[PDB]
RNA sequence: GGCGUAAAGCGCACGCAGGCGGUUUGUUAAGUCAGAUGUGAAAUCCCCGGGCUCAACCUGGGAACUGCAUCUGAUACUGGCAAGCUUGAGUCUCGUAGAGGGGGGUAGAAUUCCAGGUGUAGCGGUGAAAUGCGUAGAGAUCUGGAGGAAUACCGGUGGCGAAGGCGGCCCCCUGGACGAAGACUGACGCUCAGGUGCGAAAGCGUGGGGAGCAAACAGGAUUAGAUACCCUGGUAGUCCACGCCGUAAACGAUGUCGACUUGGAGGUUGUGCCCUUGAGGCGUGGCUUCCGGAGCUAACGCGUUAAGUCGACCGCCUGGGGA
């Protein structure tokens, strides 16, 4: 079954970004639209809407650059079978830096720079570059 | 030239639905009668930019190697291509005609040794198979290579009609660097070309239009 | 199966109405109606494994139903089992 | 790190424990995160120094002991609790296709047998033969009857089922699948060690049944031999009932469920629309066959029915022989 929404996400980002998709659309829900914001503010898609209100649907619009996909690679971490945590001074980075982790932190979803400049560790949600 | 002046020729005509390649979604109109339409609003502007660069290439010195091989437009090519003083393939390509240009340069050699000695060297004095047997070999070397026996060097680029029959010199180019200018019909693969030029790629009246164009727009290049 | 006018019936008996078509009580008396008249049909028909397995279903499906509304509210499940002559 | 062809998917399904679990709010603060405090013996290791002629060695100080515990916070994610939500999953209605299962009837073709008519010297079998059968009249032909077993044509990369497997026709009992429309329940879901059930053929037990076929066995041949291949016979068995067995190259050699990712030609089966005005024209579901794109792959190949891109859970592999 549907048991985990997000690489469910990172799936479709991905699939339809091999695809040369203008866009992926899926069920919505505060978890995703807080990885989409990440995404859409670190520069790795375009923008995102969800539209509805009883059945929301979260709309991702992807992003090119040389006839290629800004998204290099994306990959779930942290998972239902596997839970990863991590602590400030062990937040892992990504490409040395060029690419990002997302983080899910008390202060909310954000980047392993932006945790570690703000002294918080976290549950090690994916990695982007 | 003209969105109205494409329609005309049957420049929009395509292949049918069956034999589409499907990279080829955007610059179908749609379809009808199990035939695919082209879209002209797409032809036309990509076609302005392929004369473009065709002609800023000619304002260089550039050579163009005309390519189209059809049985039935193999003439129009020709004329096309002479008609702006460049060179053409009109009949089956050679495979490594760029790519192994060297060995295939030697060829050359031999087709000028060959008109040169049957005319200024003249011989006519032969021994009675010669006459035949060296036009034959002669013959055969003007329709593979009597375009591009003066081309010298390797070509600054090519004009290919339809890139599906001319599949081998399109990937020498890309091989080559050599930019790549091609009419694309539906069923055929555009990833090989540079600039792609999106409409019928058989009919003769279409093939014209465009071959008449790029050898119109070679000699203002070239007048400058 | 069981028949529209059979089914109808105990729609009506252990539904909040006619309409009531899926409500945990109804689907439960539907399974238990389908399963005891099925009771006659294996007892002349042993070999017939192919529709037993299809009887199995009806039950493995029953039990999830009870445990669901005896989780949720375990009142309602009582009645529904006295009700119905189960569990003994 | 692997399981199509190399070792590796349990023959198949149901399902307890367990693992995992759609979406919203509030709450909690165990997991997780932060800080503070204590502790984490010394030696050892490491860093910078010091002392023995150097080095080994000895030694000062540091750093490290990545750990544990208490307190105080943070609340995004996971867990608990409470109310929900409807898209997952069910239920309802009306229809459709099907060798899906079980029981009971019944039909026409043929073989063998029994009883006769006609007829007369062969039939049968093989590479060639012989064993065998026929003047107690075979074989051939026509007629009537008995019995068992299987259902030509239809028939088809057709259909149904979890797998094994299921085919004449009719009825009865019964399981599943799919479509259309809307109503209802409200995460009731996915997976499953152990457990339970199913499971070709052969084989086993008791009693039936016995036409054809045929292990064993006998006879005739072949052959250097021929415990075979071929021929003439032929018992178990193949068939029925009720029990047992629990295995196959039980195979797609590909576990189940869900989401996502270009195309072409067909087969099959629902359903909405169109002067039905033609055996059609435009859509929309289920299953299926052949190609093929990216991607994958050691290659072969797979390729929206994945062997592609991901997630949940299970089973299994760890060189050959021994086994
Ligand atoms: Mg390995
Ligand atoms: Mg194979
Ligand atoms: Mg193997
Ligand atoms: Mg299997
Ligand atoms: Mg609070
Ligand atoms: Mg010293
Ligand atoms: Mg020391
Ligand atoms: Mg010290
Ligand atoms: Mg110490
Ligand atoms: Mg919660
Ligand atoms: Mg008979
Ligand atoms: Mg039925
Ligand atoms: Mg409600
Ligand atoms: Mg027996
Ligand atoms: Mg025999
Ligand atoms: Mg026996
Ligand atoms: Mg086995
Ligand atoms: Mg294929
Ligand atoms: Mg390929
Ligand atoms: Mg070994
Ligand atoms: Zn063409």
């Amino acid at each position: 079954s549907m048991q985990d929404p997000i690489a469910d996400m990172l799936t479709r980002i991905r699939n339809g970004q091999a695809a040369n998709k203008a866009a992926v659309t899926m069920p919505s829900s505060k978890l995703k639209v807080a990885i989409a914001n990440v995404l859409k503010e670190e520069g790795f898609i375009e923008d995102f809407k969800v539209e509805g209100d009883t059945k929301p649907e979260l709309e991702l619009t992807l992003k090119y650059f040389q006839g290629k996909a800004v998204v290099e690679s994306i990959q779930r971490v942290s998972r239902p079978g596997l839970r990863i945590y991590k602590r400030k001074d062990e937040l892992p980075k990504v490409m040395a830096g060029l690419g990002i982790a997302v983080v899910s932190t008390s202060k909310g979803v954000m980047t392993d720079r932006a945790a570690r400049q703000a002294g918080l560790g976290g549950e090690i949600i994916c990695y982007v570059a | 030239v003209s969105m109205r002046d494409m329609l005309k020729a049957g420049v929009h005509f395509g292949h049918q639905t069956r034999y589409w390649n499907p990279k080829m979604k955007p610059f179908i109109f749609g379809a009808r009668n199990k035939v695919h339409i082209i879209n002209l609003e797409k032809t036309v502007p990509m076609f302005n930019e392929a004369l473009a660069e065709l002609n800023k290439i000619a304002s260089r010195k550039g050579k163009i190697l005309f390519v189209g091989t059809k049985r039935a437009a193999s003439e129009a090519v020709k004329d096309a291509a002479l008609s702006c003083d460049q060179f053409f393939v009109n009949h089956r390509w050679l495979g490594g005609m760029l790519t192994n240009w060297k060995t295939v340069r030697q060829s050359i050699k031999r087709l000028k040794d060959l008109e040169t000695q049957s005319q200024d060297g003249t011989f006519d004095k032969l021994t009675k198979k010669e006459a035949l047997m060296r036009t034959r070999e002669l013959e055969k070397l003007e329709n593979s290579l009597g375009g591009i026996k003066d081309m010298g060097g390797l070509p600054d680029a090519l004009f290919v009609i339809d890139a599906d029959h001319e599949h081998i010199a399109i990937k020498e180019a890309n091989n080559l660097g050599i930019p790549v200018f091609a009419i694309v019909d539906t069923n055929s693969d555009p990833d090989g070309v540079d600039f792609v030029i999106p409409g019928n790629d058989d009919a003769i009246r279409a093939v014209t239009l465009y071959l008449g164009a790029v050898a119109a727009t070679v000699r203002e290049g070239r007048s400058q | 199966s069981l028949s529209t006018e059979a089914t109808a019936k105990i729609v009506s008996e252990f539904g909040r109405d006619a309409n009531d078509t899926g409500s945990t009580e109804v689907q439960v008396a539907l399974l238990t109606a389908q399963i005891n008249h099925l009771q006659g049909h294996f007892a002349e028909h042993k070999k017939d494994h192919h529709s037993r397995r299809g009887l199995l279903r009806m039950v493995s499906q029953r039990r999830k139903l009870l445990d669901y509304l005896k989780r949720k509210d375990v009142a309602r499940y009582t009645q529904l089992i006295e009700r119905l002559g189960l569990r003994r």
